[PDB]
């Protein structure tokens, strides 16, 4: 019922309050480090041979 | 007054919730990769047009190998198409003609699709006899299947409409783990890298991360404000982008818990169907309601290319595992590789 | 595998897909004569689908019917309550972006029942719209033989209320095409095949802007 | 030199130089109305959706376009010019015949496409009957013509090199009857347009009067006259006197005048293609 | 995060004056069509009216026509609903409700018990 689902969001909310949370700063330099380990390996991203294509 | 009080707990925790991603919030992704250079204009061009189609594209899913394409189309027909060459390697009739999913299994051995029949079907590519037949059925839910991805060959995550995502047995036939908590019709999951956990985005403007083994709802993000009906996580697996009917892409971070960055600009009015990440992550791509698609800069948020030559909605679009080349799949019965 | 497709693109061709969508009173089964349905008149597939298996959330998978030759919309009169809840029903898919260029055929199911229920006297229009007071039977309308002058007026009040809506936003892009269904009518198939019909010659008309 | 001799054996001498004057400044407009025309169809031929009724009537128009554009200057360099002057006469006799054969098929498919809805027979094989009666037909009339009054030198006027009238030979009529074929089967097509029309559909009413079924009316008679040649029918009215004045200067006028109406309302009134030049 | 609140509502004796406040939060309120749905005991839920992005395009049920007077405030993200000549059919729970697609004239905000985008509402009693 309606009693029933809202006791079901109190408890995820709970449980997800309890989670640490990893500081932006930290996180978003992981991100930026993984774009520009893996920038050369990336064919869109850099430019490639057309005999190394084989699309074209 | 005892749901009255229940509502006060569940607003209360809310707000120590929003306090504790505040707390952390200091510094901003933009903010930080503000010094490393533009990727600047990108060129891009259809270097194959796969024709064929009668209706229109309205899901499709790249291979493993990075050639064999697989589009589902609302004539009844499932075809997986050689990129390399052009040409269509089975055609696979379907029983009912409204799909709106299609799966490519890892192996390549296996391949799925599902609609408004409410049933998952997938079909055994490397059978013996050659011809393609319905391997297995899966039925149990009670809404549209909307996206299903295939976690192994026996296993397969299928998410309906039925504002609930269920994890498939292949040799059982029923679903042995069932995700419920979302208040809308789920759209579109993505799967991790490493397979353990996925996200699933709802009708709900809401994206919960979900984890196969244990079948509970370890994160929920809410960032957007309308329909979400584009989930994909970044290659590192530990964040992942989302688009939205808003007209507006948002990329969240599981560690950290919050929206970090906003794809977004004036001039677009058009809702998102479909993103993807490049193999680095650092070029994203996202489908529009506009008849074209728009290459985003994952750390800059600005534009970098237009997808234009598409005659109707961007209803889908992939990038190989590699990282080849990207396909875009629109309304109008083409499928374009872009290169 | 390609001789497989092309005999497989005149069919698809061939047959006219049809969205069949209303109220659950509104007898959306009475118009016909799993929830798929296929009738063919006058040598040409007809090729109707129902859908009633989803939930009440209808504006995602309403998306996959933007290619169907019309929408066939079944409204029933003889409920004064629900029919203001049919009429946003048909503004919400008249005014759909993805429905904007679909013609849609509308039908007033059940009009025999109507003509007791505005006879009797127990139930009155102008309760529920107060513009039925004010509104008069239209020159062009034709009535029906044998039949009061109030249950013309009642029942053409109702299809002019719909078709406000229709005439309201549109550019003429898509048509509605109203029509009086009774309990039994064995007309249905003939008159959904003429508007079929109607709808291709103005589409082609379009296509060549001459419309 | 009066573009009238093309339907009329013989023309006032006195309206002649009247007539020409209105020629030339005709032509002027109309064949940069044409070069125009084809610029905007090649570069927007990709651009237009793929659609089967879509493309084979803007193969019809760039082909009726064409054809005007080669039969016009043709006809320029013929009245200026006795071997180059004859020789000519083949070309632009054949260019015109598949100006109207062409506009034959524009309006057969205008009128198959709404007697017929439920046909959809194979578009490859109806491009190709196109092409091919379109193209063939007049060329088989031009050799004909050629083959049995040439020797006779009927073929040759008098410093005009064109069609004459006169004598045993009916090398005229030979070419008008043809054309007034064409205007009257397609004259039969755009009733047939205007009846379906000529309904409201506005909510089964015109809900402004006589004024909002007239205006959309009157747009599509605007771009039907030129496309489909119902300007051309003006051409009996002054080939059964040969002397009216009135009757010449009127055909003269929109026919000299027909390429930029083809631009006018062929192009500019394309909804889909507007738009598509906004862009651009 | 969407989030709509309700203000007002309470018993009210017939034909008396409420002006109910709807608070947006979460979203750009110009940018989306507002509508306000009431749910009678023992019925389902039904719309009342509706206002356009920028007010032009405003419209109710037949049932409150020109009884009702609906506007909104886009200074400060709030939807104001007037109520006037009250009646026991009137007493039911009203929500706000937001149409999910921006920049569109369409929406589905009749849905039952199943939408994200509706807030919780306020109870209103008529004597
Ligand atoms: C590209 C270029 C453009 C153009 C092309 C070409 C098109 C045309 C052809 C087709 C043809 C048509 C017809 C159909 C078939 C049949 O046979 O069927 C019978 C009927 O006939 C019967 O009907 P009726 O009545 O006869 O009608 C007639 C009319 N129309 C016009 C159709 C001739």
């Amino acid at each position: 019922a309606s009693i029933a689902q809202a006791r079901k969001l109190v408890e995820q909310l709970k449980m997800e309050a309890n989670i640490d949370r990893i500081k932006v700063s930290k996180a978003a330099a992981d991100l930026m480090a993984y774009c520009e380990a893996h920038a050369k390996e990336d064919p869109l991203l850099t430019p490639v041979p057309a005999s190394e294509n084989p699309f074209r | 007054s005892e749901l009255d009080q229940l509502r006060q707990e569940a607003e209360q925790l809310k707000n120590q919730i929003r306090d504790a991603r505040k707390a952390c919030a200091d510094a901003t992704l933009s903010q930080i990769t503000n010094n490393i250079d533009p990727v600047g204009r990108i060129q891009m061009r259809t270097r194959r047009t796969l024709r064929g189609h009668l209706a229109k594209i309205y899901a499709m899913h790249w291979g493993t190998d990075s050639r064999l394409l697989v589009s589902a189309s609302q004539d009844g027909k499932l075809i997986i198409w050689d990129s390399y060459t052009t040409n269509k390697v089975h055609a696979i009739p379907l029983r009912s003609s409204w799909v709106m999913t299609c799966a490519y299994a890892p192996s390549g051995n296996y391949v799925a699709c599902g609609g408004l029949d409410n049933i998952c079907s997938i079909y055994n590519l490397k059978t013996r006899e050659g011809n393609v037949r319905v391997s297995r059925e899966l039925a149990g839910h009670t809404g549209y299947l909307s996206c299903c991805r295939f976690l192994d060959d026996n296993q397969i995550v299928t998410s309906s409409g039925d504002t609930t995502c269920a994890l498939w047995d292949i040799e059982t036939g029923q679903q042995t783990t069932t995700f419920t908590g979302h208040t809308g019709d789920v759209m579109s999951l993505s799967l991790a890298p490493d397979t353990r956990l996925f996200v699933s985005g709802a009708c709900d403007a809401s994206a919960k991360l979900w984890d196969v083994r244990e079948g509970m709802c370890r994160q929920t993000f809410t960032g957007h404000e309308s329909d979400i009906n584009a989930i994909c996580f970044f290659p590192n697996g530990n964040a992942f982008a989302t688009g939205s009917d808003d007209a507006t892409c948002r990329l969240f971070d599981l560690r950290a818990d919050q929206e970090l960055m906003t794809y977004s600009h004036d001039n677009i009015i058009c809702g998102i169907t479909s993103v993807s990440f490049s193999k680095s992550g650092r070029l994203l791509l996202a489908g529009y309601d506009d008849f074209n698609c728009n290459v985003w800069d994952a750390l800059k948020a600005d534009r970098a290319g237009v997808l234009a030559g598409h005659d109707n909605r961007v209803s889908c679009l992939g990038v190989t595992d590699d990282g080849m080349a990207v396909a875009t799949g629109s309304w109008d019965s083409f499928l374009k590789i872009w290169n | 595998i390609e001789k497989q497709l092309q005999k497989d693109k005149q069919v698809y061709r061939a047959t006219h897909r049809l969205l069949l969508l209303g109220a659950d009173n509104s007898g959306k089964s009475t118009i016909v004569k799993i929830f798929e349905t296929k009738f063919q008149v006058d040598k040409v597939n007809f090729h109707m689908f129902d859908v009633g298996g989803q939930r009440d959330e209808r504006r995602k998978w309403i998306q996959c019917f933007n290619d169907v030759t019309a929408i066939i919309f079944v409204v029933d009169s003889s409920d004064y309550n629900r029919l203001q809840e049919a009429l946003n029903d048909f503004k919400s898919i008249w005014n759909n972006r993805w429905l904007r260029t679909i013609s849609v055929i509308l039908f007033l199911n059940k009009q025999d029942l109507l003509a007791e229920k505005v006879l009797a006297g127990k139930s009155k229009i102008e309760d529920y719209f107060p513009e039925f007071a004010r509104y008069t039977t239209p020159e062009d309308a034709t009535p029906e033989p044998g039949e009061d002058p109030r249950v013309t007026r009642a029942k053409y009040f109702i299809r002019d209320e719909f078709l406000r809506i229709s005439t309201a936003s549109g550019d003429g892009r898509h048509y509605c095409y109203p029509h009086f269904t009774c309990a039994v009518d064995t007309e249905n198939a003939r008159r959904i095949f003429n508007d079929c019909r109607d709808i291709i010659q103005r589409m082609h008309l379009r296509q060549y802007e001459l419309l | 030199t009066s573009f009238s001799i093309l339907m009329s054996p013989f023309v006032p001498s006195t309206i002649f130089p009247v007539v020409k004057w209105i020629t030339y400044v005709g032509l002027g407009i109309s064949i940069g109305s044409l070069i125009l025309c084809l610029i905007i169809e090649a570069l927007f031929w990709k651009q237009i959706k793929k659609s089967q009724t879509s493309h084979t009537r803007r193969i019809c128009m760039v082909n009726i376009a064409l054809s005007l554009l080669i039969a016009d200057v043709w006809f320029i360099v013929g009245a200026t010019v006795s071997g180059v002057c004859t020789a000519a006469v083949f070309f632009t006799h054949f260019f015109y015949l598949s100006l109207f054969f062409w506009m034959l098929m524009l309006g057969i498919l205008l009128a198959y496409r709404i007697i017929l809805v439920f046909h959809h027979m194979a578009q490859h094989l109806m491009m190709a009957v196109g092409f091919c009666l379109g193209y063939g037909c007049p060329l088989i009339i031009s050799v004909i013509t050629i083959a049995v009054t040439q020797p006779s030198n009927t073929y040759k006027r008098k410093d005009v090199c064109w069609l004459n009238w006169s004598n045993g030979s009916k090398p005229l009529l030979a070419f008008v009857v043809p054309a007034l074929a064409i205007v009257a089967v397609n004259f039969v097509v755009v009733l047939l347009v205007l009846t379906k029309l000529w309904r409201p559909t506005v909510g089964e009413r015109l809900s402004r009067d006589d004024k909002a079924t007239i205006i959309r009316v009157g747009k599509s008679l605007l771009i039907l006259t030129p496309l489909l040649g119902l300007t051309w029918g003006f051409g009996i009215g002054t080939i059964v006197d040969s002397q009216n004045l009135a009757w010449h200067v009127i055909f003269a006028l929109l026919n000299a005048f027909q390429g930029f109406f083809i631009l006018c309302f062929g192009i500019l009134l394309d909804s889909k293609l507007r738009q598509l030049l906004f862009n651009k | 995060q969407v989030q709509l609140q309700e203000s007002g509502g309470g018993l009210v004796q017939p034909g008396g004056s409420l002006r109910l406040s709807c608070a947006a939060s979460g979203f750009t309120f110009s940018n989306y069509k507002m509508n306000w749905v009431r749910q009678a005991p023992g019925k389902g839920l039904e719309w009342v009216s509706d206002i356009s992005q920028s007010g032009a395009s405003i419209s109710y049920t037949g049932s409150v026509k020109g009884r009702f007077t609906i506007s909104r405030d886009n200074a400060k993200n709030t939807l104001y609903l007037q109520m006037n000549s009250l009646k026991p059919e009137d007493t039911a729970v009203y929500y706000c409700a937001r149409c999910p697609a921006p920049f569109t004239r369409d929406c589905f905000d009749v849905t039952s018990t199943t939408y994200a985008y509706r807030g919780q509402g306020t109870q209103v009693t008529v004597s």
